[PDB]
């Protein structure tokens, strides 16, 4: 949209990192399934590389974002200007959780 | 009454106290409307960096608290060996030795402490990679061959920031007006073979360039690739490439960056799938394995600061100055100072001296004694030889 | 930068007098600053300000805020329309260390070094030449509405 | 519990955030987590909220 | 005494040049082959050499024998050799500039102060030549005589990366050296330029006159280049390496300017401050020989 980027863009955030997968096992086994086509989306799949992770550097992006978000935030309160910067710390301890 | 002791003696204290080992910043430049001190980082392309300066708030047992009220018993209720000249008091002259064996001390602990994480990440500097596919512009192509491309994310997470510490200009777009010369140009300018796509269908030429050249295209998306390219050959397809890992070292070459030797190529070829869990437990067994020799000062200062290491990601941990905005500057040869170019691996020229020799030494063919593979089959052991 | 920029814009009123012709007591024949080492931007300065650029005799640029307006040259001639000014500004920029001046200034140092054999000036030097602009803007800061008589 | 960096639990600034994420950190249990796990694969025939 | 041929001391094969290069003893030309040119933006211009200084340093008494070649080989290619300028030992080339000193130098590399047995020594007539420049080497760090540490530089480009064209014009575009490439390469080089005997080079380079010192700058170009590559390698921004179809390509940018960088790092040998100007001196003199 074309005045709200910045919206779209922390909206983008949410978009899953998984992928869609047949249930194969299950139509071979004639399970009951609803759907005419049957599939489930699993929300992450195997490290591929020997050191790199996907999925944790998708959330080492995610945190840089919101980094950026907090760090563009106006504040007036001088407590809130403090909170701005440990907010920054937090951010930048959970993504090594993640990792 | 005051001023000449704080002039004609305390200046002379403050001064040899400036060239103190470990005094290593400086502290101001006299302007108070424009001071503002250098902030460099260990950024790391894969991990959030870590300010060496930051408003961490730990007191340090009160260092960080400042009373102002402390001029007031300076000015009024002290006195000075300079201001009791009527009672003739003869300054003292401290020995050296004392601050400078504790400043050495720690500058043993200190270089020494970060080794065997070194080392380890020093070995994985080569292998970050990301996901990359490889469609086949001709037949008859083996799997490998072809035109390699990677999304825009992937050269996000990985090869930009490595750009940024290579201190390279940003590699072109390709419209598909662009010659294969002005390519070429590119790679001569950021030594990387990679070139971001920005739009418009690629002329042909330009594809075989891609191809001969093994240049990895950064596609934004893989939204049906193959309308990008002036496939005149027409055997390109959507449904035919090949998905495969490419390691940062079969990408970047730089060598205090990243160990590309074909030996730590072996050594990781025969590496587990690694967790950075698995990476910390290395770490933690080869600081086990060398306890290291430290002075008893040093093992002071060691329990005073004195415990973790590990939140930091070291995989290609490189010091930078940030700008005060937040974003972290390339390194800069006129501003920085030149040992922050690169670190090399943090450790000393003489262990990468010796690194070359044992590299030498397990690529060796004799010591290669671990064997895979092996035959069943049932013949009779008339004449033995093993091999 | 604020140095750096005074001293362009002396340089480049002075090099404007000399080539007018006038006989001049310049104090010195380069009068803008060679930076030995600093910033990006101060680069910058040092590069468009090697350049005499045809804007200042124009007076395109706006001197109230002069090293802003500088900075500002500087990026047009990084990326110049003229392939000539962006080579010559590009290479500039990478050899900031060196002082960049046209040859009739350099007979000038020669006549200098030749009055006064133990003179020193400053050992690292190139001798571009100037890249003729046709593009002849009018301007003029300073209050007063245009009132234009369309054709 | 690991939500914190040290020592920035202790840091005076950080008082208003600390408390922020301590109003968001439910304490661990298996019943709840393995919920949550499941919900992700069993069939929803009741709109969850 | 080792008696001077009608060519240099270079025309004996005890005195070859020649780099190790793909299993094999490459003589430094056909190791100078394999490199090629990215030009840049940025032009080199050599300016004339400032004359060498009249004065030579004096020889203090030293009562054993300098090893000169090992000193110069090191200050000048060496992978650890660091505060050249301490010890000044360079200026006891001197002894040997004197009419009919008993110092000898030998094909060792020695400056002995008498004549001894068994030990072969250059034509001391030929030596007086030599060492009447470059015991210049000693006042390398002297704050009234060190060379210019950025000019010279262009000329090394000249030298090295220049065409005939670009040389007889004295003008070059600033070049990005390349070269298909081993592991180690740069540091391979320069320890198989420590090793050579330049002693005979420089020898040469000094003593011989008219048509006979003329072959001998053609036939020991390459030799002068391969010393001048090691250099422009010591001091280059940044010497990268590029992947291209599992062939690996070291490229050194930039050739012919000084970085003065000093910080060390694993790629190429690196200069202190003081190899930076007792190389510079080295490269003031080599060049106010070679170009007469
Ligand atoms: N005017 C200029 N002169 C010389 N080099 C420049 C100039 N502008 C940009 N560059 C180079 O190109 C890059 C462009 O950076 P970018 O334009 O994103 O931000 P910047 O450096 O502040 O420049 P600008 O002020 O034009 O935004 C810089 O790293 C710089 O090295
Ligand atoms: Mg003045």
């Amino acid at each position: 949209l074309a005045g709200a980027n910045t919206i779209i863009a922390i909206m983008r955030l949410f978009t899953p990192q998984g992928f869609l997968r047949t249930d194969d096992l299950a139509i071979a086994a004639n399970f009951p399934r609803a759907s005419r086509n049957p599939q489930t989306y699993i929300p992450y799949t195997n490290q591929r590389g020997t050191v790199t992770n996907e999925f944790a550097s998708r959330f080492r992006t995610i945190v840089a974002t919101l980094a950026n978000v907090v760090n563009e935030r106006a504040v007036q309160d001088d407590m809130q200007k403090a909170t701005r910067s440990c907010t920054k710390q937090w951010l930048r301890h959970l993504e090594t959780q993640f990792d | 009454n005051i001023a000449v002791a704080h002039t004609d003696h305390l200046s002379v204290v403050y001064a040899t106290m400036s060239n103190f080992m470990l005094n290593f910043t400086n502290n101001f430049s006299g302007n108070h409307a424009t001071f503002k001190p250098d902030q460099y980082v260990i950024t790391s392309p894969e991990g959030s960096y870590k300010p060496i300066i930051e408003r961490q708030g730990e007191t340090v047992d009160g260092l960080t608290i400042i009373d102002t009220s402390i001029v007031w018993p300076i000015l009024c209720q002290c006195t000075y060996p300079l201001v009791r000249q009527s009672i003739m008091e003869e300054i003292v002259y401290p020995d050296p030795s004392t601050t400078l064996s504790q400043s050495l001390s720690v500058a043993q602990v200190l270089s020494k402490l970060t080794l065997p994480d070194a080392f380890i990440n020093m070995i994985l500097s080569g292998g970050d990679s990301v996901v990359m596919r490889t469609y086949q512009t001709e037949a008859d192509d083996d799997l490998d061959e072809g035109i390699r491309m990677t999304t825009y994310d992937q050269y996000l997470s990985h090869i930009r920031e490595r750009l940024h510490i290579t201190n390279v200009p940003d590699p072109i777009y390709i419209t598909g007006a662009s010659t294969p010369d002005q390519i070429a140009a590119s790679v001569q300018a950021t030594h990387v073979a990679v070139v971001l796509y920005q739009s418009g269908v690629i002329n042909g030429p330009a594809s075989t360039y891609l191809r001969e050249n093994e240049v990895l295209v950064v596609m934004p998306d893989y939204y049906d690739v193959v309308s990008r390219f002036a496939n005149a050959n027409l055997q390109m397809n959507n449904n035919r490439y090949h998905e495969s890992v490419l390691e940062i070292a079969d990408i970047f070459d730089q060598a205090d960056f990243i160990q590309t030797s074909d030996a730590v190529r072996q050594l990781r070829a025969l590496m587990p799938t690694l967790s950075t869990s698995q990476i910390r437990h290395a770490i933690e067994r080869i600081a086990q394995i060398t306890d290291v020799d430290s002075t008893d000062y040093g093992k002071l200062t060691l329990r005073f600061l004195g415990t973790l290491t590990r939140s930091l990601k070291m995989q290609n941990a490189q010091i930078r100055r940030i700008r005060p905005d937040g974003t972290v500057l390339r390194y800069d040869d006129q501003i920085d100072i030149e040992a922050f170019r690169w670190s090399r691996y943090f450790l000393d020229e003489l262990q990468l001296r010796r690194l070359s020799v044992g590299l030498r030494l397990i690529t060796n063919p004799r010591i290669a004694r671990r064997f895979n593979g092996v035959r069943i089959m049932y013949l009779t052991d008339d004449d033995p030889d093993p091999d | 930068i604020d140095h750096f920029a005074a001293k362009i814009l002396e340089d480049w009123r002075q090099k404007e007098k000399l080539d007018k012709g006038a006989l001049v007591e310049a104090d010195r024949v380069i009068q803008r600053l060679i930076p030995l080492s600093s910033s990006t931007y101060v680069q910058r300065l040092a590069a468009i300000g090697a350049l005499y650029p045809n804007e200042f005799t124009e007076n395109v640029l706006d001197l109230s805020r002069l090293s802003t307006a500088l900075l500002q040259l500087s990026d047009t001639y990084y990326q110049h329309a003229n392939d000539q000014l962006r080579r010559l500004y590009r290479r500039m920029y990478n050899d900031s260390r060196t002082l960049y001046m046209t040859q009739r200034h350099q007979e000038l140092l020669l006549a200098q070094i030749t009055a006064d054999p133990n003179i020193l000036l400053y050992p690292y030097t190139y001798i571009f030449t100037t890249i003729p602009t046709s593009m002849n803007y009018i301007s003029n800061t300073g209050q007063g509405r245009i009132k234009h008589s369309l054709t | 519990k690991r939500y914190f960096p040290e020592n920035l639990e202790q840091n005076q600034s950080a008082a208003r955030l600390v408390s922020a994420v301590k109003a968001r950190a439910s304490e661990a249990d298996i019943s709840s987590i393995h919920l949550a796990i499941a919900r992700e694969v069993s069939p929803m025939f009741n709109v969850h909220e | 005494m080792l008696q001077q041929p009608t060519g240099g001391y270079t025309t004996l094969e005890q005195f070859a040049f020649t780099i190790r290069n793909d299993g094999t003893n490459a003589t430094p030309t056909q190791f100078l082959q394999l490199l090629s040119y990215e030009a840049t933006e940025n032009e080199l211009v050599k300016k004339t050499i400032p004359t060498p200084e009249t004065h030579l340093p004096s020889a203090r008494n030293v009562p054993g024998n300098v090893y000169i070649e090992d000193a110069i080989t090191q200050a000048l290619f060496g992978i650890s050799a660091q505060n050249v300028n301490a010890h000044g030992y360079f200026s006891r080339l001197s002894a040997l500039a004197l009419p009919n000193t008993s110092a000898r130098l030998g094909l060792d590399g020695v400056i002995y102060n008498s004549e001894t047995i068994n030990i072969p020594f250059y034509d001391p007539a030929a030596v007086a030549n030599f060492a009447a420049t470059y015991a210049k080497l000693g006042n390398a760090s002297t704050p009234r005589y060190r060379a210019d540490m950025i000019d010279i530089y262009a000329h090394v480009g000249l030298e090295l990366a220049g065409t005939d064209a670009e040389r007889a014009a004295g003008v070059m575009p600033v070049k990005r050296a390349k070269f298909d490439s081993w592991e180690g390469s740069l540091i391979s080089l320069s320890r198989d330029v420590v090793n050579w005997k330049i002693l005979a080079f420089l020898i040469d380079l000094c003593s011989l006159e008219g048509e006979a010192l003329r072959a001998f700058k053609t036939r020991n170009r390459d030799v002068f280049r391969m010393m001048l590559f090691i250099m422009s390698t010591a001091v280059a921004a940044n010497v990268v390496n590029r992947k291209v179809t599992k062939r690996v390509d070291r490229v050194l940018e930039y050739i012919g300017v000084n970085s003065m960088r000093t910080a060390g790092r694993t790629a190429t040998i690196t200069y202190d401050l003081s190899r930076h100007e007792f190389a510079a001196k080295f490269l003031q003199l080599t060049f106010t020989r070679w170009n007469a």
